[PDB]
RNA sequence: CCCCACUAUGCUUAGCCCUAAACCUCAACAGUUAAUCAACAAAACUGCUCGCCAGAACACUACGAGCCACAGCUUAAAACUCAAAGGACCUGGCGGUGCUUCAUAUCCCUCUAGAGGAGCCUGUUCUGUAAUCGAUAAACCCCGAUCAACCUCACCACCUCUUGCUCAGCCUAUAUACCGCCAUCUUCAGCAAACCCUGAUGAAGGCUACAAAGUAAGCGCAAGUACCCACGUAAAGACGUUAGGUCAAGGUGUAGCCCAUGAGGUGGCAAGAAAUGGGCUACAUUUUCUACCCCAGAAAAACGAUAGCCCUUAUGAAACUUAAGGGUCGAAGGUGGAUUUAGCAGUAAACUGAGAGUAGAGUGCUUAGUUGAACAGGGCCCUGAAGCGCGUACACACCGCCCGUCACCCUCCUCAGAGGAGACAAGUCGUAACAUGGUAAGUGUACUGGAAAGUGCACUUGGACGAACC
């Protein structure tokens, strides 16, 4: 299988982390 | 090729043909019966059955030769012949009978010593390992040397560096300074060879 | 000084071993012309079956 | 169908005797040879392809074998090896492994018919495996010393497979000599040798170191007399024209040695002929092709 | 990413933390192998029990709650949005894709002659003008043109005619409607109707010669044919690819003008700031001039224009603007950088004719002939080919798809204004993912960085390692 999904919640997770750093 | 695939190219030797019958093995019988069936090319132009012919000195001509201009290599390559012959005779006559004895007068034999001593032992060539090419050195089979000699003797002799001095001349004095071991030619060779040498690290490259 | 002359039996041993290098290049094509071709009929002959029949 | 092929070899029939009747020859002693004569000369052709030119032959060449069918009126076929779809071919190969079976069990002429040969004979389709399958076969019973039983049948599938020397001729004062011709690019050279001479030769009415006064030309035309040891023993008178000074060089060659093999012996002629002197040879100018250069030169590509 | 140094950290003790692609992605227990089974994967099921699931995204998120956790973990929504998202395969394209064998003037080296440097001829782009059009990567660029002073001419300026040479006309748009004729792979050998079989009767596939499901008309190759052989060169070269070229050969569908986008007359541009492609001439001593067509004599700092200027002649009604000849001048240049073209033999190279077309006109094209070579042996980085495979998120098919930041607007949510999500939607910086995606990818966690993301530690294959010995 490919790795679309996981792909989406690892940017999920980087933005969130993010933006957790920032505010 | 106007020639099928079944013509074999002719062999012009009057010994090979002279020899007797009962020295010929079985193999060499065979091949003679096997060629009493086959088609052979008509000789070409450039060599016959002539004591004097030399593959050597009609191989050169042939390299000097400058847009099918036969006649003019031919003219060149004799003319170059007599002025080494003439060279060497007047050499001959005014050194003393003590060194007579090693003076060579075989304007033949001259040439032949020349490219011989011109011929480069190794030669440098692109050998790629992994992805890059390198000047790694590799012997040269006998083919490859005489044509390089030859070649370079062709070309140092074309040089511009000698100026209003005709090709018999030039090819002359270049042919003795190589029989006597020495000149650009030589030097080239050498330098061939310091190349070789100061890239021997990189032998190990060639695969083959 | 790189003077072929004083060096003639070296160069005349690199120049005949260059010679054995191509004649044993020639040798081995020769001796490499069991071949994975016969084998590959071999197995084609005796085929694995891994399903039924 | 055989009914429409013996109505068409009936028509052939009353058609030859018509055509007979035209040309006024005899209708009984009226041949294939006759036939073609009279149809070529009454319907004359100038197609390069004789096949497409007119033909008035019998049915039998001009129709291809039709196979004939294979069953009767209950349907059964007649050969027990029909449903192979190849019975004549596989008919063939079991006669041949019955009879190298026999021979197990007792003990530059010819070549083997091509694929194409072995299907006309068989009226079937083969292929290459299988036309080498039974090539194979037929050399193993050939090495199985086979005899006459076995050769008579072998040979249905065999296939059978030196310089002219010119005629001596006498001049008017008896000097007998021998003339020949030769072609180089576009130099056409006819040479008269004789017996016996001086070694001069007399091109053109002049003299060969004359007429030829390059090294290479006069060297080509000793080639032959040196080849064959005989410099000095023979006179030549030689005439060459079209091309240049080399193609006329090497068409007096061909034609010297040409007609100096009628002067040598055999095997001296043998030997000429492996050294190449009596080869014509082939090689004339490449012709132009449109958009490029020349024969081979191609235009400077500009990519 | 690669190299070096070094810290947290990996280690021990005592506590925390409580997360993994924590996956053998296959729950525990008992049983069966019988009548199989969407695909793939690790064969199909039965009974019983618990846990969990009910379109995607929002979302490993917000809020609430619990916790030694204070940028955390567990549980976990809704609103707005969409008609899809997804899993497994088949065919193709592609792979900075693997093994093997190769390219035969061919991909690299190797051989010869060139271009890339100079002048000139010519084409094109750009500029210029009132002053055509078309080709324009291989497959345009001495190309339509085997040819432009007027004509040709379709262009521009001005003038003139209107059933007009035509039972009108249009060189007006559309080659992305076409016929016609072709370029291209093709320096290929395959395209194949009609049947049969396999796959559970899915898209699809169809071979092993000691043969295992293919048979095949037809087209092509081949064969046959022209030239000088049976060799070679021509010719031929299918089905398809590039909506490749041509509406300007002509015809033609559609559309458009008809006192003009039609027709006729006079005159006129068709040049060079400059770049670039092809060719010719050269740079000379294997050369230059002469005689001859190859046994010579002079030249040699001169060699070198087919350009420039003047004159004459040829054609024409018209010549400074076309050609030839002569005179005059003696210019740049001194064998050319990376790069690049062609050639396997009567070839490359050099030389000499003839022809098409014109009244005349090319250094262009077609073609005949002469002299006439060198290398042809090694290999697979780049180009490519074939076979056998592998991967694939591409299918407009890698000139693809695609991720994130920054600013471009509308809806919803949380919120003291600001954030988050989604969509609309064109950009900027990269090229992170999909091929070994050019550093395999990803999970957990920590640090770091415009940004995709980099790295450390452990884990996963949802990668491969080419699957006898070498
Ligand atoms: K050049
Ligand atoms: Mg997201
Ligand atoms: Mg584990
Ligand atoms: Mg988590
Ligand atoms: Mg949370
Ligand atoms: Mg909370
Ligand atoms: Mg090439
Ligand atoms: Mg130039
Ligand atoms: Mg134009
Ligand atoms: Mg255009
Ligand atoms: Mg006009
Ligand atoms: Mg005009
Ligand atoms: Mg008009
Ligand atoms: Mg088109
Ligand atoms: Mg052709
Ligand atoms: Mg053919
Ligand atoms: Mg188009
Ligand atoms: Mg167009
Ligand atoms: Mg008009
Ligand atoms: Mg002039
Ligand atoms: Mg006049
Ligand atoms: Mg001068
Ligand atoms: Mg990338
Ligand atoms: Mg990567
Ligand atoms: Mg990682
Ligand atoms: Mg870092």
């Amino acid at each position: 299988k490919n790795v679309l999904k996981i792909r989406r919640r690892k940017m999920n997770h980087h933005k969130y982390r993010k933006l957790v750093k920032k505010t | 090729s106007r020639y099928s695939p079944e013509f074999k190219d002719p062999l012009i030797d009057k010994e090979y043909y002279r020899k007797p019958v009962e020295e010929l093995t079985e193999e060499e019988k065979y091949v003679r019966e096997l060629k009493k069936t086959q088609l052979i090319k008509a000789a070409p132009a450039g060599k016959t059955s002539s004591v004097f012919e030399d593959p050597v000195i009609s191989k050169f001509t042939n390299m000097m030769m400058i847009g099918g201009n036969k006649v003019l290599a031919r003219s060149l390559m004799i003319q170059t012949l007599e002025a080494v012959k003439r060279k060497q005779f007047e050499k001959y006559h005014a050194a003393s009978a003590e060194e007579q004895a090693t003076i060579e007068r075989n304007p033949y034999t001259i040439f032949h010593q020349a490219l011989k001593n011109c011929e480069p032992m190794i030669g440098l060539v692109p050998i790629l390992k992994g992805g890059r090419f390198y000047q790694v050195p590799v012997p040269l089979p006998d083919r490859r040397r005489r044509f390089l000699a030859m070649k370079w003797m062709i070309t140092e002799c074309r040089d511009k560096k000698h100026q209003r001095t005709l090709m018999p001349e030039k090819l002359s004095h270049k042919l003795l300074e190589a029989f006597h071991n020495q000149g650009p030619v030589i030097k080239r060779k050498h330098d061939l060879h310091k190349m070789a040498e100061a890239n021997r690290a990189l032998a190990h490259y060639r695969w083959w | 000084e790189f003077r072929d002359d004083a060096c003639r039996k070296e160069i005349q041993g690199f120049l005949d071993c260059a010679a054995r290098a191509q004649e044993a290049r020639k040798m081995r094509s020769i001796q490499e012309t069991l071949l994975p071709n016969k084998l590959n009929k071999l197995l084609q002959r005796f085929p694995n079956k891994p399903y039924l029949s | 169908t055989e009914d429409f092929i013996k109505k068409q070899i009936e028509e052939f029939n009353i058609g030859k005797r018509h055509l007979a009747n035209m040309m006024g020859e005899d209708p009984e002693t009226f041949t294939q040879e006759d036939i073609d004569r009279a149809i070529a000369y009454l319907f004359p052709s100038g197609l390069f392809e004789k096949r497409a030119r007119p033909v008035m032959k019998h049915p039998e060449q001009i129709f291809p074998r039709q196979r004939a069918i294979q069953w009767g009126e209950d349907g059964r076929p007649f050969h027990y090896l029909f449903y192979t779809g190849k019975q004549s071919y596989y008919s063939l190969m079991h006669d041949v492994y019955g009879m190298l079976l026999n021979l197990e069990k007792h003990q530059i002429g010819s070549r083997w018919l091509i694929k194409e040969e072995l299907e006309e004979m068989l009226v079937e389709k083969l292929s290459d495996l299988d036309y080498m399958q039974f090539i194979r076969l037929l050399e193993k019973l050939l090495t199985s010393q086979c005899g006459a039983a076995e050769e008579e049948f072998v040979q249905r599938f065999r296939r059978s497979v030196k310089q002219l020397i010119e005629p001596v001729q006498y001049d008017e004062q008896g000097m007998a000599f021998s003339k020949s011709e030769g072609k180089r690019k576009t130099a056409k050279a006819e040479a008269i040798v004789y017996k016996h001479g001086s070694g001069r030769i007399k091109v053109n009415g002049i003299d060969y170191q004359l007429y030829f006064p390059i090294t290479q030309d006069r060297e080509q035309l000793m080639f032959p007399f040196h080849f064959v040891d005989r410099l000095g023993k023979h006179d030549v008178t030689c005439t060459v024209s079209g091309g240049g000074r080399s193609a006329q060089a090497g068409a007096i060659r061909l034609a010297m040695a040409k007609a100096l093999c009628s002067f040598v012996t055999e095997d001296e002629v043998e030997w000429m002929r492996q050294a190449g002197l009596l080869t014509t040879d082939p090689r004339v100018r490449e012709r132009k092709k449109p958009g490029q250069e020349g024969a081979r030169r191609k235009f400077t590509w500009k990519k």
